[PDB]
RNA sequence: CCACGCGCCGCGGCGAGCCCGAGGGAGCCCCCGCGGCGGAGCGAGCGCGAGACGCCCCGGGCCCGCCAUGCCCCUGCGGGCG
RNA sequence: GAGGCCCGCCGCGGUGCUGACGCGCAGAUCGCUCGUCGGAGCCGGGCAUGGGGGCGAAAGACUCAUCGAACCGCCUGGUAGCUGGUUGCCUCCGAAAUGUCUCCCAGGACAGCCGCCGCCCCGCAGUUGCGGCCCGUAGAGCGCUGGCCGGCGGGAGCGGGGG
RNA sequence: GCGCGUGGGCCCCUCCUGGUAAGCAGGACGGGCGAGGCGGGACGAUCCGGACGCCGGGCCAGGGUGCGCCGCCGGGGCCCG
RNA sequence: ACAGCGUCGCGAGGGCCGCACCCGGCGCUGGCGCGACGUGAUUUCUGCCCAGUGCCACGACCGUCACCGUGAAGCGAUCCGCCGAAGCCCUGGUAAACGGCGGGAGUAACUAUGACUCUCUUAAGGUAGCCAAAUGCCUCGUCGGGCAAUUUCCGACGUGCAU
RNA sequence: GGGGCAAGAAGACCCUUUUGAGCUUGACUCCAGCCCGGGCCUGUGGGGCGGGGCGGCCGGCGCAGCGCACAGGGGAGGCCGCGCCCCUGAGACACCCUGACGGCCGCCGCCGCCCCGCUCACCCGGUCGCGCGGGGACCCGCCCGGGCGGGGAGUUCGGCUGGGGCGGCGCGCCUGCUACACCGGACCGCAGGCGUCCCACGGCGGGCUCAGCGAGGACGGAGACCUCCCGCGGAGCAGAAGGGCACAAGCCCGCCCGACCCGCGCCCCCCGUGCCGGCGCGGGCCGCGAAAGCGGGGCCUACCGAUCCUUCGCCGCCCCGGCCGCGGGCGCGGAGGUGGCAGAAAAGUUACCACAGGGAUAACUGGCUUGUGGCCGCCGAGCGCCCGCAGCGACGCGGCUUUUUGAUCCUUCGAUGUCGGCUCUUCCUACCGUCCGCGCGCACCGGCGCGGAAGCGUCGGAUUGUUCACCCGUUCAAGGGAUCGUGAGCU
RNA sequence: AGCAGAGUGGCGCAGCGGAAGCGUGCUGGGCCCAUAACCCAGAGGUCGAUGGAUCGAAACCAUCCUCUGCUACCA
RNA sequence: AGCAGAGUGGCGCAGCGGAAGCGUGCUGGGCCCUCAACCCAGAGGUCGAUGGAUCGAAACCAUCCUCUGCUACCA
RNA sequence: AAAAUGGAGAA
């Protein structure tokens, strides 16, 4: 047989992210003494576009607490933030869109984004266009806060973890049809070599497990076990159920 | 076929015909100290999988049945090989 | 073709013997020089162990080992004889 | 003044003629005729990815005239029951294509035939005659086993029609 | 005693099996070709004679004897090989 | 290939790959994401079947199913019990998973006919459509159209080898 | 451009080779990966739950006698008063005894398991270590053990064979035949079997007579039973077939286990090797019979299996410096098998394909053949109003051809370019039209038959790649051969 | 091979020592004015075999034949 | 070619070593106020022929006739 | 809780 496309992808080499001309790593401002007690004030210098990200980014300039200059942070932009806004990242921060406060401080029912999976992780959950997490409940004895991830799954994260108030901007980007293959090529060129996609039933027996016969058929069931081998997991992995259904 | 529960046959220790009770011989459990088990266990150890032939093309339908005739007094065990038969019963006394 | 191993045939030396082994001899075609092999076999072994004749060949007869079976007796599951 | 819009030059492809060529101009070129020609476009330089690996809008395509596993050296003068060849002369003898076994059926072993080397002495024959035993084929026959074609003569009971 | 080649055979005569048959397949006794020169069968591997060192003379097999082409006549019968 | 359309896995103490190891890629990523797959714009739809084979159960622990550990015996090598993790089995779920979609009876009042209820295999019996089609063996099907004449063609019909 | 089966090229198709390769999967054997368990890494404290062992304690419902008798007890006194032995069942129970199966303890310095911390191992995040965290004795890692695992390796994929496949098995064995009277004979020849069944269907002794005719005898007839009579086997003897058998080898009884032990030889197949099968003995022990005898199964000819290994029996030896116990080994010979039967451990696919070869062998041309396809002749039952023959001719019979397909495998596999058309030449006659005769059921017209006759004609089109077919049309339209004429002529 | 389980009227399927159940089919009563449902009877099971042990066995325990599940494979 | 099944009343379709059977047609008889149903009678067979095989065959077996489904090896 | 049915037309 031949190594399949999935196997060839993990060595990078042509399938590595097209990261040239990307602004930088969008991350929440680092936790600092002035964040832990009180709030640091930043000004949104610019709202720009990341090459591979649908959501707009934002250059917010905070003062340098450590020294004498000014430090620039790159943040995923909540909708409604504007150039020349004053954004406060702190334990004592007001509940306005853009501000970063610890999740215990954030009240229940609040739309939050760029939430930290664990305190001082500088950003993890709810970072894509339109996506948000909501505060569900706070256990003040366990210092833990339940949040609902955009998937629906409920995660108990430390009350110390920080989040930016608001819903990420770029909302409703996938509503528009791509319409042409060309529009897809332009989107993927800013991302990685994953497009165009050839179906395995199109490929010859060597190239893919679905492979090929006199007629294009999946042969055995597409469902594969979770404990498949690395070149064998190709169809629906560990499917609990398959098929279109109600709900 | 059926085999008599007791038969009169030569017991070698006695040197004369004696009443011999009859029972069915069975192959016994293979030992791990036999020289062939020992050689096969050594050979099998390691990489390379199966090192000895495994017979699969079975054509026989019956096994020649061996009757253990144990002499009533001497305790001499003698055995008779009956011609291939599907069913053998040793009649009760 | 050459090497090496085996079978058999011829030939040379010596003969119950036979043999430039490796080597060593101010010596390498000279001298001296072990195993080995043969001389006893047979049995898984413990072990036991050949004569009776005969140009030669073949056969029979008998002896030795292995296996059985009697009988006798020492130093006895040993010895003798069949 | 919008468009993976149309006609159309270069460009980039390569349809048909199954045209030319086919000891070529050329180890794939040529002439017409074509597909497209603002786009998933075309083109240069640098760079990345390496052999059971890469890369693939998928043709098992492409990876330096090499790809259903590149190339170079070695292992390697790989192995072949399979093909081809195997070099002077004279004389004396001279087969076999069969029996049995074999993953045997294009091969071998063992026997037969055959050659050479002898060795030893006792009578030898693919022959006829004469004697003794055997054998079930040709023919012949229908008693046996199986068939068969009809005539004639009897009736115990029958199987049908008659009276 | 040592050993080699061989272990695809095929034809003729007669006797056979399967097949509509076959220059078909499969058998049997002997012979032949294989591995057999030569003369004849116009031609041919096997047919009919004859089985072979090199020659000279003689005989004559098989098969023939108009002319190619060596060698023929005589008699009786038949007659669009 | 494609846009669209589904399906699947996955919350980073992760998923999927690379990978002799050290360590990597997706990922300067974060579910409007990433990876894995089918089908392939619209328009209109996508039927039935979980038996079989996949796949999935904080779905049980039924039967099995190891080292280890723990008993018993032994002179000890050892042997015999027990214990029993996943897995399978068991039970459910699942067909835009792979795939399947047939027969047999009974069933008037032309008499065929079942329209209805009943069985069998093995779970279900082919629904809406479509058709002698690039899919129909018989076949150069039959019935129309077109021709002077048509193994082609077009429209019909359809127990349709084998939609 | 007709031929040099012209030149290209160790046929690519097909087959063979104990020659490959690519691919596949529930082929054989496996391997990374991953999941899971236990151990080590690996500190410091709790808490629960079992097991094992003790150990008290509470229970036990088919009814006569005393009520549900859990069981094995013991017994005329324990301590009831009841007892008993009564009076009772399937077994009495008094005071004391244990034994099993449950429940309810408690216990323990015993042995597992699970849970909860802690922070110090370890493990990640954040920071310009600028005023910080998150886990945590887990996880990872590692050693073992068990799962999944064509993702990936390595290998294999029988034989015979009128080519191979498919389908059979003369692939081990047996009977009658083929088989041509010793023996031996071949076929994917003929008609059939075998892989088992029976402690009796065996051994032995005695007695007996079988299948049936025929004739008889309540129900009773085709058919059951009972008699005589005559019965050469016409019955039976496990199964194929052929032999064999009558005071028996059949049948029935009575007794038995030789359907033993030990050592050999021989015959069949045959290399005169195995193996199955038989047979002939020298002993030991038996059985049956009065004995003589007979018996190593089943009357004979079929019914089965090497080495290595395993397992078991018997009697001994050996473990090599001793000796003892265990264990291992060995000599002896049974069993567990190799049916592809003298005995690898083994699935497909390949049109993506090879390799070495093969005309030992298919497709294709020729050649042999001629079933089949054509095409004739003979006979004359009938048809034809009548009338066998104008024209027909059944039922049968005898030929011919190579324009049909088979049959075969002779030639070609280091290659004879394989269908049709198109083009163009030639040939054949078994003659469709025209020519010349002649016959008609020949008035004419037109048909039909036959003999000679191959000079000329046998076309144009619709559909199909078609050869063929089918239809339309004309001046009405035969059939063929030349490597299925014709590809360095073409398409 | 081993460890486990199963086999019950014509058919399906309960049933743990002390009966032979229930469904269906069948055959009839009833039912109703007459149907169809419905109700109720009746018959139906070497309780695969075979042997034991038991007061007594469908049950227990062996065997022997099928069937299932999981694991096993020096010949 | 060769393979399987059948051939049974007029139509069907059973039977399967001891008859011909049921439906329909097909009349008749009931039945009612009449009609429809319905019920019940009556009848219908070289069992495709032949030979065998039997005490006896539609049956079972051979031959044959007829139908009806299955059929050709890439190179 | 369940509880459909009931030829022709003639009075």
């Amino acid at each position: 047989g031949r190594r399949i496309r999935v196997q060839r992808k993990g060595a990078g080499s042509v399938f590595r992210a097209h990261v040239a001309r990307r602004l930088g790593a969008a991350k929440l401002r680092a936790n600092d003494f002035a964040e832990r007690t009180g709030s640091v004030r930043g000004v949104v210098k610019a709202i720009l576009h990341d090459r591979g990200r649908g959501a707009p980014l934002a250059r917010v300039q905070f003062p340098n607490m450590r020294g004498e200059g000014r430090v620039n942070e790159l943040f995923i932009a909540p909708e409604g933030m504007y150039t020349g806004q004053e954004v406060f990242s702190g334990n004592k921060a007001t509940l306005h869109i853009g501000n970063i406060l610890p999740v215990g401080n954030i009240p229940e029912g609040t739309y939050v984004c760029n939430v930290e999976e664990k305190p001082m992780d500088r950003g993890c959950l709810a970072r894509a266009s339109g996506t948000y997490c909501l505060v569900v409940a706070h256990n003040m004895e366990t210092n833990k806060t339940r949040i609902r991830l955009p998937s629906g799954q409920k995660k108990l994260i430390s009350s110390k973890a920080r989040a930016m108030i608001g819903l990420v901007a770029g909302g409703g980007r996938t509503d528009k049809p791509l319409l042409k293959a060309g529009n897809a090529y332009h989107k993927y060129k800013a991302k990685r070599n994953c497009w165009p996609v050839v179906r395995g039933v199109a490929m010859n027996p060597v190239d893919h497990p679905h492979g090929g016969g006199n007629h294009q058929h999946i042969g055995v069931s597409s469902c594969v076990p979770r404990n498949a081998v690395p070149g064998q997991k190709v169809g629906l992995i560990a499917a609990r159920r398959t098929g279109c259904s109600g709900g | 076929v059926t085999y008599p529960a007791e038969r009169r046959t030569f017991c070698k220790r006695e040197g004369k015909h004696t009443v011999h009770k009859a029972s069915l011989y069975k192959k016994g459990k293979d030992s791990l100290l036999a020289q062939g088990k020992r050689r096969y266990d050594r050979k099998q150890r390691g990489f390379g999988g199966q090192t000895k032939p495994i017979f699969r093309r079975k054509a026989k339908t019956t096994k020649k049945q061996v009757i253990r005739l144990t002499c009533s007094s001497c305790k001499c065990q003698t055995f008779q090989v009956l011609k291939r038969c599907h069913r053998l019963e040793i009649s009760r006394l």
